[PDB]
């Protein structure tokens, strides 16, 4: 082949380039490093300038009457090597020196422009080189928002969009798809730090606010990409935006398919979106979405025929013959095979426009007007820096602008992965010319349901609750509302302080409120029917006192005991009476003046009824002798010498109680929410036993000694009633323990109530209603 | 001035003016370190050892920050009439200068040498740090005379270690400088147990400008964040010339406490530092590089408006970058005596290519001011740091040390005091949250490691701080622990014991009882003849006796520690007798009724279905029951103790056999009631018509006994006494036996022994017609 004889042409205005054609496999001498190994890029895209070049000249609306020149050169991405061919540029005319002096305007470039190089790092290292003598330099590869500043690069045009319209169309679909709660990554080139850089602000600027802002480690020849997945999911974030270059990329995906992580959106860049190494990964499709933004742009089309017919010209012997009449000296011995991988590239057609747009310029510079144009002396480079602003120059049917910044604007496509089988499709959903145009019916998310995944935060806690700040710039807020057991003294002071003992305060509450004094009040409905009881309690008692003193002297009352009865009756009724001291507000008094005063009475009584048992058993078991003997005595004051005997035992033992453990007021908070309780405590059944146990002994010992008599033959029996009324006792204190020990709490003090009510009415309807009854009837009986 | 001929030159490229060249304010910084390296060129000239008769002279040009970088070096870079060939080996180049002692900002270092990378020729930066200027793939021929950024660092995180702060606020400004810094900040805090509450980033402006009202409303809220967060201690990374704003708006509002941790760039400055109302925020302290005095330089540099307005303060600062000149020159000048190998009063003129002095350069060693300059790999000279706290007070400089960094060693040494703000000259606190007390364990709260909340460990569970704080073993075996306890204190249990009042009140009750009946049996014995004894069906009476004994002998298995051994007996041989004795006096008032109501009420045939068929059977098959009863319940239950914990206090525990429970006890107290209450019913169809010898009337009165001890034990049982249950049990099982002992016999004991009217042969058989 020839082809590296082929660049350099010559012609009225020659135009410089600068192209990565080929690349290199310790510095102690000032030499100039060789490149060998061959990369077929920087081939197809001089070849594209060269037919930019040659399709120019062609045309007669352009430059009538001139000839475009070029002269090419390699770069290998090291500026090293990429700086001489740039101070070649600037240098005396027919010369091979380069002059120092103050400032422009007193040199003569041998260039008219330069096609800047592929990559950023190169075109910010020559940029600044090119600015002091403002030379116009058009790049068609480097996208860095850092070259758009006008104060160091005056002389800098790109023909490829900035990246900070990814990162606001990016900015824009979060916005408007609703995810405030996200995470941003970025790789460990100056690529990821300026998109992390400028997606912060234009972040922070709408809204949205991020949980971690992380660098993903560069595959350098794996520990810090275990630290930066490990926050991430400890966030709860659905949503992960990947600004990183392809191998960064890579290395991330490659160690999140090796263990298992839950699948996320991930919004991608232009980097790894199209590349099909990470297409190609197994297991990729169980990680989730993948949705990105690609440009718009022509592609030239007859680009792939003319490499052909130019590599076919050059096998030619006789061209390289009349060619005569090294840059690369690795490309003259390639084959279509070694070129035939990318002609497709996408970017063949950038470096057109870019010569166009030069060339454009110049028409304009000269005045040219459609067939000759004014002769006058050569246009110098500064002097195009005024025309190119504001170019509206045609390339392929495509009208195209530069602006204030140097930079020209392009539309975009919102392309989203789609699985079937094992190869990824890519899908359009949405459009971006200026504001985002999105369709939501034609996406398939990675959900159960097929429904929008969700990642939001708050910004406003509602009033009732305490809110702890989170995030990476400190936006958003957790709200937590303290239970049923603390205030909200403040908004700040993150920390719900306990309710005060006597508060209650339910939960989401701003401050605990006072409580109430709870006991068994005088008017509740249970004590009036206790108290409409003791009505008729104290009724009955009183009309059997009525008869007892009314007949005093008739034979069956005699047998009764005529006085002794009374003593019993007129006992039962102060017991009776006794029954009002428990309900109604505790005091000290009533509450050691409750159990002492109230079992005293009955044991005064029992004994009233045992002397009639007693004196049962004497004749109905006893013999003869003895007999006689106790019927003589027990007849006389034995029997008030036993009720003395009973009182005495009875404020004895009340007396060792009382001393033991005397009751006590006591107050219970915690026992019911919004009322404190104040009861009066006893100690178990310590109290409860000892003050039963007379009433207990003298009940019983009437039994047994009664219970046996054989009734009298056609007559009533005096040992009927007794048997019957003590059972009456037994039951009625027996049947309450469960109760009083299985009931309502406040109403403690209203069961020990009942068994006293309970207790007498039985006694008087079974040993004094009988005789009621008959006496009644005594007048008509006989 | 800026110029001196000599047979070597130098190149020196100072910022006079920043803020055409000569159209800004001035800045002596820019004078006086031209002034150094003036001075330390006419030094080495007057010397006669380090030169011998080899001149020096200097080519300096101003830079104007980075406005002019590429005309000073197309200038250095030319033979002669600014004519500089261009060729692929510059091996024989000899260019007008050798070294160039490089600029101060980071970006005009870098773009200087991409160009001079070409040539390698020498370049020894003063004022540029930055971790990027240590590749020397890039860089191939740069050097440092001061530390990198990430000692700056480190001085900042031991700073924060040795005074316990673990809670910090960021600040960065838009620029290289502010997001390099903060991120190497952060990545160097991720691992040292510090935590971060938030960064911003502040608006960049300018002084003597009018702002946007959108600016403003950042500033608000960026001090409104800072006004509302714990964290006091705020690292800030910006350069002067944008926080004089950001100052006025945090003294607009009142926040006052913080302690604000600078960088080099604004940590000595005085235009900043006059602000009077500053004083009263907090503590100032910087990171600066150490100052080293220069015998013989006031006098060259007061030998220009500028200069004598700040003279104060030029003497009181500014000795803080001069010796980095001073030193560089030095090298370059050693470097060249070592190129040329020349001695201590010989030289030998020859071509000094440049790419040749930076080997020599490269391998320098010799001692400046008791330093040592020697160049390590990346191309550093290790030279000690400082801590400069802001004094107010005009008597003594406004810029004090409190402490000494080593670069060779990365350790903060001799730290001075400091005057704090707090009231009592304390150590300002910056923690999120509160050290937890003793047992009490971790619960996590948010993202930060730094940040919890105290919780406490419940009863049965301990915390060992030996192991995970976040969650407390649980206490096992038999070791107990309550609320806050770290350790155990293993519990106990009783039994039934010897000197508890109750036992012995049950070893008497059971004694007398014993007693009684053995008596009785003595007497049912040798009175063989009497009718009494014949009148109670023989020796079946015998039987009845002999098998009570046995169950009072069995009231000390009750009393011992519980195991199989006894609480089989307690089981099945304690109440194996008590169903037989109710069903002896059961058949017996079966004897009383029946035998002459059926044989009189159904002769028919009722007179020899009994005759061969007698009582004893109807007692086998009750008996026959009451095995198979037996023997299902302990197959439906286990022989094991049971062990149970006692509500009064946990240290104490019961240990019983199975049946403690009453659900198992009533499981045999079902047929014997059942048995009780049918011989009760028969007793008292035949209580006194008949009269056959007295033995109606006991039975119904024994039969009572029994039944008020069974209903009073379950009554009491329904509410429970605490430690009580096996004592109430056992004086139940007393009490019961004993309504037999003394309510069956010892009454027939009392007829043999007192009256005869019984034991004449001739009376009984008169009333057994009756």
């Amino acid at each position: 082949l020839c082809l590296s004889q082929q660049l350099r042409m010559k012609g009225d205005y020659v135009l410089g380039g600068l192209f990565p054609l080929g690349e290199a496999e310790s510095r102690t001498r000032p030499s100039s490093p060789v490149c060998t190994r061959f990369s077929s890029n920087g081939l197809l895209w001089a070849l594209a300038m060269k037919m930019a070049v040659e399709e120019i000249n062609n045309k007669s609306d352009l430059l009538p009457g001139l000839r475009l020149g070029y002269d090419l050169f390699d770069t290998c991405s090291e500026p090293v090597v990429a700086m001489k061919p740039s101070l070649m540029f600037l240098a005396k005319a027919g010369s091979r020196d380069i002059a120092a002096y103050c400032n422009y305007t007193q040199y003569q470039p041998r260039v008219l422009a330069v096609i800047g190089p592929h990559s950023s790092e190169l075109a910010m290292v020559t940029g600044k080189f090119f600015s002091f003598f403002l030379m116009p330099q058009v790049s068609y590869g480097a996208s860095m928002e850092l070259l758009s500043a006008r104060e160091t690069f005056p002389s800098f045009f790109r023909t490829v969009p900035s990246d900070r319209v990814q990162l606001t169309a990016a900015a824009e679909l979060l916005q408007e798809f609703g995810w405030n709660w996200v995470a941003a990554l970025g790789s460990d080139d100056e690529y990821g730090r300026q998109g992390l850089s400028i997606f912060s602000a234009l972040a922070a600027a709408r809204g949205i606010c991020i949980a971690h802002e992380g660098l993903v480690p560069l595959p350098r020849a794996l520990g810090k990409v275990q630290d930066v997945l490990h926050q991430v999911n400890q966030s709860s974030v659905q949503v992960v935006l990947l600004f990183a270059s392809v191998h960064a990329a890579h290395a991330l995906f490659n160690y999140s398919i090796s263990s298992r992580l839950s699948p996320k959106v991930w919004v991608a860049s232009e980097a790894w979106l199209t590349s099909d190494l990470v297409m190609g990964l197994p297991g990729m499709a169980q990680m989730g979405t993948v949705l990105g933004f690609l440009q718009r742009g022509a592609q030239l089309h007859e680009f792939p025929q003319y490499v052909k017919t130019h590599l076919a010209l050059a096998t030619d012997p006789a061209f390289c013959s009349a060619l005569g009449e090294q840059r690369c000296p690795q490309c003259d011995c390639i084959t279509l095979q070694n070129v035939s991988a990318g002609l497709n590239h996408h970017q063949t057609f950038s470096v057109y426009a870019a010569v166009y747009s030069v060339a454009q310029a110049l028409h304009n510079t000269l005045q040219c007007n459609a067939s000759g144009c004014p002769a006058q002396d050569p246009v110098k480079p500064w002097q195009l820096l005024e025309n190119m602003y504001n170019l509206t120059f045609h390339v392929g049917g495509l009208p195209l602008r530069f602006d204030s910044s140097g930079n020209v604007d392009m539309e975009y496509d919102l392309k989203l992965w789609v699985w079937q089988g094992s190869v990824p499709r890519l899908h359009d959903v949405g459009r971006f010319n200026g504001s985002l145009r999105t369709e939501r019916l034609k996406i398939r998310w990675h959900t159960s349901d097929n429904q929008k995944p969700v990642s939001r935060c708050s910004r406003q806690c509602q009033e009732g609750q305490v809110r702890r700040v989170k995030g990476f710039h400190s936006c958003c807020y957790d709200c937590v509302d303290c239970e049923a057991g603390s205030y909200r003294q403040n908004p700040d002071d993150i920390a719900c302080t306990f309710c005060g003992q006597d508060e209650w305060s339910p939960e989401r509450s701003t401050r605990c409120f006072r409580r109430r004094s709870r006991f068994l009040a005088w008017g509740e409905p249970a004590v009036l029917l206790l108290l409409l009881l003791l009505s008729l309690a104290l009724g009955l008692v009183l009309a059997a006192l009525g008869l007892f003193v009314h007949h005093r002297d008739s034979p069956l009352v005699q047998a009764s005991g005529g006085p002794l009865a009374c003593f019993g009756l007129v006992c039962l009724g102060l017991v009776c009476l006794s029954v009002l001291l428990f309900p109604g507000q505790p005091s000290p008094a009533r509450c050691l003046a409750q159990q002492p005063l109230s079992h005293l009475p009955l044991t005064g009584c029992l004994s009233t009824l045992f002397l009639q048992a007693a004196e049962i058993f004497v004749e109905s078991e006893l013999p003869l002798s003895w007999a006689d003997r106790l019927s003589g005595c027990l007849r006389g004051p034995w029997a008030w010498l036993v009720v003395l005997l009973a009182m005495l035992v009875e404020v004895a033992l009340c007396t060792w109680y009382l001393v033991a453990f005397p009751p006590e007021v006591v107050t219970d908070w915690h026992m019911l929410p919004t009322e404190a309780l104040v009861h009066c405590r006893t100690r178990s059944w310590v109290s409860f036993g000892l003050a039963h146990a007379t009433n207990a002994t003298l009940a019983f010992l009437c039994f047994l000694g009664t219970f046996l008599v054989r009734s009298q033959p056609g007559c009533y029996n005096r040992a009927r009633g007794l048997t019957f009324a003590m059972l009456a006792y037994f039951i009625t204190w027996v049947s309450f323990v469960p109760l009083l020990a299985n009931v309502q709490v406040v109403l403690r003090p209203a069961v020990q109530m009942g068994a006293l009510l309970l207790c007498v009415l039985g006694i008087l309807a079974a040993f004094h209603l009988p005789r009621c009854y008959l006496l009644m009837r005594q007048p008509g009986l006989n | 001035d800026f110029y001196l001929p000599g047979d070597y030159l130098l190149g020196g490229l100072f910022s006079l003016h920043a803020n055409m060249c000569k159209e800004y304010e001035v800045k002596v910084i820019g004078y006086n370190l031209m002034q150094a390296m003036r001075f330390a060129v006419e030094e080495i000239n007057n010397d006669s050892s380090l030169l011998p008769g080899v001149l020096l002279g200097y080519e300096i040009v101003d830079v104007c920050y980075i406005s002019n970088n590429v005309q000073p070096v197309l200038y250095f870079l030319a033979h002669e009439d600014n004519l500089l060939p261009i060729q692929e080996d510059y091996s024989n180049y000899i260019s007008r200068v050798v070294a160039v002692i490089g600029p101060d900002n980071s970006e005009s270092v870098m773009t200087v040498a991409n160009f001079l990378s070409l040539f390698l020729l020498p370049q020894i930066t003063y004022s540029a740090i930055s971790d990027e200027l240590r590749d020397k793939v890039r860089f191939p021929a740069l050097l440092r005379t001061t530390p990198s950024a990430d000692h700056h660092i480190e001085a900042m995180v031991q700073l924060m270690l040795h005074f316990r702060w673990n809670w910090i606020i960021v600040l960065v400004s838009s620029d290289t400088y502010g997001r390099d810094n903060g991120q190497l900040l952060g990545e160097r805090v991720a691992r040292r147990d510090i935590c971060i509450a938030f960064q911003e980033t502040l608006p960049t402006l300018q002084p003597n400008q009018n702002m946007t009202s959108e600016e403003r409303q950042r500033l608000v809220t960026i001090v409104d964040k800072l006004q509302q967060s714990t964290a006091r201690v705020v690292v800030v990374f910006s350069p002067d010339l944008t926080l004089y704003h950001f100052f006025n708006e945090v003294l607009r509002q009142n926040f006052t406490g913080a302690v604000w941790i600078a960088s080099e760039s604004w940590a000595i400055d005085p235009v900043l530092h006059n602000l009077t109302e500053l004083r009263h925020l907090g503590t100032f302290l910087g990171i600066t590089i150490q100052s080293v005095p220069i015998p013989g330089f006031s006098e060259f540099r007061e030998w220009l408006n500028a200069t004598l307005s700040f003279n104060t303060i030029l003497r009181l600062s500014g000795e803080r970058v001069v010796y980095s000149v001073y030193s560089a020159v030095y090298a370059v000048a050693h470097a060249l005596h070592s190129l040329l190998g020349c001695d201590k009063s010989t030289c030998t003129k020859r071509v000094v290519y440049p790419w040749q002095l930076l080997e020599e350069i490269w391998k320098v060693n010799f001692t400046l001011l008791d330093h040592q300059i020697f160049f390590d790999p990346q191309g550093d000279v290790a030279l000690h740091l400082e801590i400069v706290q802001w004094q107010w007070d005009r008597s003594q400089n406004p810029f004090q040390s409190v402490a000494s960094y080593y670069p060779l060693q990365r350790q903060l040494k001799n730290i001075q005091d400091i005057s704090w703000h707090t009231i009592n000259n304390t150590i300002p606190m910056s923690m999120c949250s509160k050290r937890c007390q003793s047992g009490q364990k971790k619960k996590p709260v948010g993202i930060h490691v730094c940040c919890f909340e105290c919780i406490d460990c419940l009863p049965g569970t301990f915390l060992n701080h030996t192991e995970d704080e976040y969650e407390c073993q649980a206490c096992p075996n038999n070791e107990w622990s309550y609320q806050s306890e770290t350790s155990c204190f293993k519990r106990q249990l009783v039994f039934l014991e010897w000197h508890e009042a109750p036992t012995i009140a049950v070893a008497l009750l059971a004694a007398l009882g014993f007693l009684s009946t053995l008596a009785i049996l003595v007497i049912f014995w040798r009175h063989f003849q009497t009718p009494i004894v014949r009148s109670a069906g023989g020796p079946m009476c015998f039987l009845m006796l002999t098998l009570l004994l046995v169950a009072y002998m069995v009231v000390p298995v009750y009393v011992g520690p519980p195991k199989v051994s006894t609480c089989l007996c307690r089981q099945a041989l304690f109440p194996l007798c008590f169903t037989i004795c109710i069903s002896c006096i059961a058949v017996r008032s079966f004897q009383i009724v029946c035998a002459f109501k059926m044989a009189s009420r159904f002769p028919r045939a009722y007179s020899y279905w009994v005759r061969y068929q007698g009582p004893y059977v109807s007692m086998a098959f009750i008996t026959v029951l009451k095995m198979v009863i037996v023997v299902i319940g302990m197959l439906a239950t286990g022989l094991s103790p049971t062990t149970r914990t006692d509500p009064d206090d946990p240290k104490i525990t019961i240990v019983s056999c199975n049946p403690n429970y009453r659900n198992s006890l009533l499981f045999n107290t079902s047929l014997d009631l059942l048995l009780s209450v049918v011989g009760f019913s028969f007793a008292y169809m035949g209580k006194e018509l008949p009269t056959n010898y007295n033995e109606a009337k006991f039975i119904t009165l024994s039969m009572t006994f029994y039944f008020t001890s069974s209903v009073s034990l379950c009554t009491f049982m329904s509410a429970y006494s605490g430690v009580l249950v096996t004592i109430v049990d056992l004086l139940v099982t007393v009490l019961n036996l004993l309504a037999i002992s003394l309510g069956y016999f010892g009454p027939k004991c009392y007829m043999i022994l007192f009256y005869p009217e019984r034991n004449t042969p001739a009376y009984f058989n008169s009333m057994i017609q009756g």
